[PDB]
């Protein structure tokens, strides 16, 4: 979450410890939803 | 005169740091509960 | 390297083994042996007929078997507990 | 889109990427050299029929030295580029040098025939190694004549390479027994070289040490010196520590890495932090 990792935090051997900085690292992204989290609760609030 | 060996005989398989993880190698080690 | 107040036995517990030593001899060893030292004291005579003392200790010997194992490594990298697949029908699912 | 003409909506044109800034090439730490000093720069030197041969190991030799040296007359490598000894790595190396005359530095090679290369000091014809000469007309050199290095006339057969034949007993050509002393057929095997400062060039005796590079499957002990580049940190680069290369973004991190461990792993198996072979720092893993 947060959509934001620090470049340098990450540099050698220990990042991919954080998974998803090592998926950075080999072309995979992940695209973020277009409704987002807040976004929805608002229909499940509406349709509620 | 025979004994059990029953945890003993690991070793780090490799100079490689990891945390948090299962590792599975197959190496030359003292089996769990051998005889020794 | 630890202390213990042992049985004769091994005692039971989980511990690593670290690296200490890479020798590059390349050399093919088929056989080993162990040697041990004696121990005289003062009162002994320093003669080879009876004036020495092996002492206590005790060593066990087993073989290793390629075998797979699953280490379970902790935050800090060292090695907390093993599973031997090979062992137990329990044992075979931890690898799987 | 292959199209004149773009509908409204959001396309994927291509791809964005940083590229990298500048390249870093590192080997570990330079100490651990092998003695050459005391090789090259060596008080005495042996004969050429029993050369000294000292087998160099476990150190990161440093090639550079010898091959940017003016006091060699002359520096050649077989086998492999004189120029690769820093990058390239042997699993043994042995050292024989010896004293020869200076017409006769020219055997010393692969493919060689003479006095030395049969009798005294034979090489593989595969000889994979560098040979390196120079002049000792200074140190070697004795106005009554330095005697002391000798070369083998005679002997029962051919030399193999790298074989090196001592012994002092009398060689018997003939059928009377020599009983150990010299007389009809019978000499002593070895003839002294009669090195005087005076002398020409080809008559000048010659330090020559001879690095052959054993290679076998076995862990290689000698390896080339590090040329290593400044660490920047913060900066998508072109990293290349002991092992793996890769880029991306080298920071500090809060890791705590074990005395022997080198390198870290992701879950996935990935390279995450690495421990600089210069400073023992902790340096966590960034796709720029």
């Amino acid at each position: 979450a947060g959509f934001i990792k620090q470049y340098g935090d990450c540099l050698g051997d220990i990042a991919a410890r954080d998974l998803i900085c090592a998926q950075k690292f080999n072309g995979l992204t992940v695209l973020p939803p277009l409704l987002t989290d807040e976004m929805i609760a608002q229909y499940t609030s509406a349709l509620l | 005169a025979y004994t059990n060996s029953f945890t003993r005989g690991v070793y780090y398989p490799d100079k490689v740091f990891r945390s948090s993880v299962l590792h599975s190698t197959q190496d030359l080690f003292l089996p769990f509960f051998s005889n020794v | 390297h630890t202390p213990i107040n042992l049985v004769r036995d091994l005692p039971q517990g989980f511990s690593a083994l670290e690296p200490l030593v890479d020798l590059p001899i390349g050399i093919n060893i088929t056989r080993f042996q162990t040697l041990l030292a004696l121990h005289r004291s003062y009162l002994t005579p320093g003669d080879s007929s009876s004036g020495w003392t092996a002492g206590a200790a005790a060593y066990y010997v087993g073989y290793l078997q390629p075998r797979t194992f699953l280490l379970k490594y902790n935050e800090n990298g060292t090695i907390t507990d093993a599973v031997d697949c090979a062992l137990d029908p329990l044992s075979e699912t931890k690898c799987t | 889109l292959k199209s004149f003409t773009v509908e409204k909506g959001i396309y994927q044109t291509s791809n964005f990427r940083v590229q990298p800034t500048e390249s870093i090439v590192r080997f570990p730490n330079i100490t651990n050299l092998c003695p050459f000093g005391e090789v090259f720069n060596a008080t005495r030197f042996a004969s050429v029929y029993a050369w000294n041969r000292k087998r160099i190991s476990n150190c990161v030799a440093d090639y550079s030295v010898l091959y940017n040296s003016a006091s060699f007359s002359t520096f050649k490598c077989y086998g492999v580029s004189p120029t690769k000894l820093n990058d390239l790595c042997f699993t043994n190396v042995y050292a024989d040098s010896f004293v020869i005359r200076g017409d006769e530095v020219r055997q010393i090679a692969p493919g060689q025939t003479g006095k030395i290369a049969d009798y005294n000091y034979k090489l593989p014809d595969d000889f994979t190694g560098c040979v390196i000469a120079w002049n000792s007309n200074n140190l070697d050199s004795k106005v009554g004549g330095n005697y002391n290095y000798l070369y083998r006339l005679f002997r029962k057969s051919n030399l193999k390479p790298f074989e090196r034949d001592i012994s002092t007993e009398i060689y018997q050509a003939g059928s009377t027994p020599c009983n150990g002393v010299e007389g009809f057929n019978c000499y002593f095997p070895l003839q002294s070289y009669g090195f005087q400062p005076t002398n020409g060039v080809g008559y000048q005796p010659y330090r020559v040490v001879v690095l052959s590079f054993e290679l076998l499957h076995a862990p290689a002990t000698v390896c080339g010196p590090k040329k290593s580049t400044n660490l920047v940190k913060n900066k998508c680069v072109n990293f290349n520590f002991n092992g793996l290369t890769g880029t991306g973004v080298l920071t500090e991190s809060n890791k705590k890495f074990l005395p022997f461990q080198q390198f870290g792993r992701d879950i996935a198996d990935t390279t995450d932090a690495v421990r600089d072979p210069q400073t023992l720092e902790i340096l966590d893993i960034t796709p720029c």
